[PDB]
Formats: C-alpha cells, structure tokens, sequence
C-alpha cells in the first residue's frame, strides 16, 4: 500500500518531469529494449533502433498512462482497468516484465532529476511502479 | 559473462570515475531503504529506524565499500565469476541463507546508484554492459543453490 | 483478480480440506523447510524435525489464516491486515518466500484431493494464493 | 546438481512408474491454464480457449510428450545438465526468447504434476529431491542467458 507520504514524493517527483514525460518514458523503452533484449519480441512493428519514431511515441503513451496512474493514485485499478485488459488479454505480457521497465523507469529517473530521486523517493517511485504493474497484471485469463 | 569489446571500453571507463568510498555504501543503504525486508540481516548495524539514519550509519557505509570491493574485482574477472564469488556465496548462501532474488536487487540498486551519480553519462547501452555484469554477479554468487 | 468461479472453486476445494485444515497446513510447512532450505531461518525457535508439534500447531494457524480468507474473500486486505503487518513489519519475510509456501500449499492439496485438483481449480488456488500472498506483502516499510 | 543417493533412489524409482505419454502433456497444459501469458508462445496449437479445450488439445499433448523426454534426459545426466540442455537453451533463449522464470514454472507445475498422480506417495522429501532436479533443469536451460 502507498502511504500518505509515497503519494506526496510520487506527486512531487513526477511533476519535475514536466515535458519531458513522454522523452522520459521513450528511454525507458530504450534502456529496457537494450538492457533485457526477451522484451524485444513484444514489438516487432516496431523499429527499436535510437530515435525511433514509434518508441517516441509509444514513450508518450506510457508516460500518459503513467501521469493518469499519479493523478488517479487512490483509484488505480479502476483508472488503469482498460491498459490491464490489454496487457494481460491481448498482448500477453509476461509480468516479470513489468519489474524490468520499472527499474528502467527507476534509472531513468535518476539520471535525470538527481535532486528529486533520493533514497525515500526511489523508495516511494519503485511501490507506486509496483502498484501499477499489479494492477496491469491483474487480469490473466 | 560475454561483453563486447564496445562494452567492456564503456564499463571499465566508468568504474575508474566511481567514488569507491561512497557508491557502495549509497547502494547497500538504498536496498535497505527500498526493499526493508533486507533489514533482517542487519540487526546488529544499529539504527535503520529512516532512510536519514540508514544512508548516514556508519556501519551501512563501511559495509558497503566492502560490497563495492567484490563488484570491483568481479570487474577484473568477468571470464571467472565463479571462482571469484565462491567464498562469498559459501557465506551467502550456505551460512546466511539469503534468498538469491536479493542478489539481483542489490545489483538493480547499485546500476541506479550509477545513473544517479553519471547522470546522462550513464547511457541506455553503458547500462545494459552494466546489466550484464551485475547479473553474472548474482548468478556467480548464487552458485552455491545450484 | 478472483473471478466469480475462482471463488466457487476455492470455495469448494477448500471445503473438501475439512479438519484436514491443520493438518495439511503443517504438511505444506514441512514440504516448503526441506524444499527451500532458505525459508528454515525464520524458525530457529521451531525444531522442524518430522512430528514436530510446533510445526503442527503452527501449520493449523496458517490453515486457520487460508480460511478466514477464504470466508472473507471479497475483503481480504481488511480480514488479513493484522497478519499483513506481522509478516512484513516484525518479521521482515522476504516476498519470495510467499510462492514458495503458496507452491508447497498446492503440492499438498495435489497430493491429498485429487479429485479437486482439476486444471481449472488448480489455476483458481494459484491466484488465490497469490492474492493471499499479495496482501501479506503489502506493508513493507 | 547433487543428490543424495537416498534423494537419487526416490527420484527414479518414482520416475519409473511415471506414465510418460500423459504427464508431460498434463504438466505443459496445466502451465498455459496456470500462467495464461504462456500461451503466447503456442498460437500455432489452435484451441486454447478453455482448460478442457486446452487439456484435450492433441498437439498440448503431442508437446508435452517432447518436454518430458527431455526431462527424462535430464535425470539420466545430473551431473551435466549444461551440456544436455545446450541445443534447447539455444532454442527457448536465443530463438524463442522464453523469459528463463517460465522454466522455474513449469518445473514447479510437473511437481504439482507428480503430486496429482502419486498422492500420499509424493512425500515432502520425495518432493524436494525433485525441487532440485527441476531447479537444476531451469539453471540448465537459461544458461545461454547468463
Ligand atoms: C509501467 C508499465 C506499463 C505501462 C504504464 C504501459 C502502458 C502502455 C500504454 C499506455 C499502451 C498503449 C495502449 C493503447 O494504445 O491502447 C501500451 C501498449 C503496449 N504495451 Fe505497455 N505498458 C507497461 C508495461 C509493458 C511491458 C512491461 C510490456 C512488454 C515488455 C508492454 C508491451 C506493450 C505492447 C506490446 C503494447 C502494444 C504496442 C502496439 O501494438 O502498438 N507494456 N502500454
Ligand atoms: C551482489 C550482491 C552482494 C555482494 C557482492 C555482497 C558482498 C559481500 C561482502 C564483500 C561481504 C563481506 C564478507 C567479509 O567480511 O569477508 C558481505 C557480507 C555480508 N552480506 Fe553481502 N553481498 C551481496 C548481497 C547481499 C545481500 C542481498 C544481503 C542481505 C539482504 C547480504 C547480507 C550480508 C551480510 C549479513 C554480511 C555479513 C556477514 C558476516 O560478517 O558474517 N549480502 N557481503
Ligand atoms: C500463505 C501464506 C502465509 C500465511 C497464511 C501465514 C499465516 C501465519 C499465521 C496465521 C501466523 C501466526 C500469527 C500469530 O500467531 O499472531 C504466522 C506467523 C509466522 N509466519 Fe506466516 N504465513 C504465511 C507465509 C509465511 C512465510 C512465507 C513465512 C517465511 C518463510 C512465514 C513466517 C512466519 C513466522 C516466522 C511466523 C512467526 C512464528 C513464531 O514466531 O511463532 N509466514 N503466519
Ligand atoms: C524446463 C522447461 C522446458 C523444457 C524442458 C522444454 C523442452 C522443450 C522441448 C524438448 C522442445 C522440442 C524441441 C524440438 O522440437 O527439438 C521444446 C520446444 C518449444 N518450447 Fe519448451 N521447454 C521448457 C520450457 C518452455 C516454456 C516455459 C516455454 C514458453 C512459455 C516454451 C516454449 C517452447 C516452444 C514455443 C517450443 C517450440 C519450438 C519450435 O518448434 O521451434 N518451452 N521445448
């Protein structure tokens, strides 16, 4: 369960990435692809390769959902029900996976907000990361 | 563990920058931190009760530069983990009992600990080298559950 | 999450157990020590040995905590929360070590109610165990 | 891995009255029942669509046959499960890209597997001799991932 505080260093660490949400989630991607090349097979339409424009915009879409997941910290399952029918339905996504793009989100994070990312932060990002990879593996049928 | 050249080259230029007095202790406090349940083997370190007291004990901190001491010569030895770990996994698996997934946690902490510190110097590729290496770590030092 | 027949089918197993419930408890207790050596630890006050009457006592506690959670299934987080914070807080159990006892709990009822262990009911124990194991994990601070 | 003799004589005296023409099919059926994401892998078998659709599959069964032959293999070389599994590492991790806990899975599903078929007879040592078989297979099939 997120504390009161989690929230609180969720919410203020999420709102210094700013516009860079969507650049961050790509990253992401990218450190995952590279870092953990099983992930790969998910996205064969895709053209992994840097500056890719389809893992820019599929780096959009993450951070999105990921923004919605802050704003809606108290109502998780139901404002990500839709991304965990599609996750764990249609694409199948093994949920070890979702540990590896939350570290890579974790990384990600450090590299860019240095003064944002300290121990009780990376502490609070990583239960909120592991929150919304319960509930987007909630529905395997 | 197989690195390419590439990857070795962005891995040893790395580590020759890292502050082997600090980055140890800041990974060996963020596992403790982050993953609390950690904590149960480091009863006698003293006060762990905030991640303020945890990342300024000083026990955390020497304890930490001797972890940091092993990555290093696993560094030197990346054609031989096996025989670089095998006292240390006798310690961690045959007398203290730690299940391995911290193993790879404690890795996954140490790799944030450098992107933290490297900034975007710490590349996605530079990363993934480094991946490699704390993975052959943790499988070396779980040989003795094999 | 459970769905309507998970709940019917754990229901159902679970009622077949009867005042086995304790007994099969210790069992999957004794099977998760010898399997996974590593989980002995957190019992030096246990002698572990075969016939223990501290490993029977204790495997009617675990059978005792299923139960209630079986019986409250809707309304597990509330109904487990005390032993939520048991597990986590005082006893600081690693979270790996819930699919070892969740694995040895199935090889118990596999091994006891073949009848019951169909792959459908099979696949409803599993993620009632996990839910269990979800929510004994969710205090860690 | 290492047995011990007594944990040996468990091992294959069980395996001897395994029926090795259902098992594997049970166990590898059970496995895309239990963990649906598996199901990923075997688009080519058709109907998946219910547990008994998925158990009464003639290729689930027809596979299942081929897991537990290697399986089987495995038991007959304990002492170099590297090298028995080298082809099929190749396959599930350079081919495939199976994530290597899937390996941990259906190890622990034939147990259940065992325990299904063998009842009071699967005892809680018989068991753990077979925890370390399946435990070496899984290390044995990912090794080309380390
Ligand atoms: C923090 C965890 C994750 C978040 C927030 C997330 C978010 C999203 C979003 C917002 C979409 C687009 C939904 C739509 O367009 O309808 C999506 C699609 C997708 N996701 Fe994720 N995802 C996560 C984890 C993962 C992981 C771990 C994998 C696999 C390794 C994965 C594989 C995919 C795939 C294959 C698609 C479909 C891409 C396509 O076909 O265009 N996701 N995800
Ligand atoms: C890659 C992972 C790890 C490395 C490289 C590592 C390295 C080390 C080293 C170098 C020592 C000093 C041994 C000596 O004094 O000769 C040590 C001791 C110790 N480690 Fe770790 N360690 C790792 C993971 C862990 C984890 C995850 C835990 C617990 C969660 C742990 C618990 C301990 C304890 C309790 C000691 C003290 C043992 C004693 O003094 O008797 N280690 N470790
Ligand atoms: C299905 C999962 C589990 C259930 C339902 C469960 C249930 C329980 C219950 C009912 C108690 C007694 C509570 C009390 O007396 O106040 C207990 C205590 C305890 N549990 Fe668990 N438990 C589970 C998993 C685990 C695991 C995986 C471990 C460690 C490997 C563990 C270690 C302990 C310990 C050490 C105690 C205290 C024993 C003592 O000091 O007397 N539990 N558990
Ligand atoms: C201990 C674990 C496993 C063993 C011993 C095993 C064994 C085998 C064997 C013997 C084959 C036949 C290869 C041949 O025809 O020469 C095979 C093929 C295959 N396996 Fe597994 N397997 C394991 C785990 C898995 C898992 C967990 C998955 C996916 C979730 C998987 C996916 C596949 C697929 C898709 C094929 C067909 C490959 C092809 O025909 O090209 N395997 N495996």
């Amino acid at each position: 369960v997120l504390s009161p505080a989690d929230k609180t260093n969720v919410k203020a660490a999420w709102g210094k990435v700013g516009a860079h949400a969507g650049e961050y989630g790509a990253e992401a991607l990218e450190r995952m692809f590279l870092s953990f090349p099983t992930t790969k097979t998910y996205f064969p339409h895709f053209d992994l390769s840097h500056g890719s424009a389809q893992v820019k915009g599929h780096g959009k879409k993450v951070a999105d959902a990921l923004t919605n997941a802050v704003a809606h910290v108290d109502d998780m399952p139901n404002a990500l029900s839709a991304l965990s029918d599609l996750h764990a339905h249609k694409l199948r996504v093994d949920p070890v996976n979702f540990k590896l793009l939350s570290h890579c989100l974790l990384v990600t994070l450090a590299a860019h907000l240095p003064a944002e990312f300290t121990p009780a932060v990376h502490a609070s990002l990583d239960k909120f990361l592991a929150s919304v990879s319960t509930v987007l593996t909630s529905k395997y049928r | 563990v197989h690195l390419t050249p590439k990857e070795k080259s962005a891995v040893t230029a790395l580590w020759g920058k890292v502050n082997v007095d600090e980055v140890g202790g800041e990974a060996l406090g963020r596992l403790l931190v982050v993953y609390p349940w950690t904590q149960r083997f480091f009863e006698s370190f003293g006060d762990l009760s905030t991640p303020d007291a945890v990342m300024g004990n000083p026990k955390v901190k020497a304890h930490g530069k001797k972890v940091l001491g092993a990555f290093s010569d696993g560094l030197a030895h990346l054609d031989n983990l096996k025989g670089t770990f095998a006292t240390l996994s006798e310690l961690h698996c045959d007398k203290l009992h730690v299940d391995p997934e911290n193993f790879r946690l404690l890795g996954n902490v140490l790799v944030c600990v450098l992107a933290h510190h490297f900034g975007k110097e710490f590349t996605p590729p530079v990363q993934a080298a480094y991946q490699k290496v704390v993975a052959g770590v943790a499988n070396a030092l779980a040989h003795k559950y094999h």
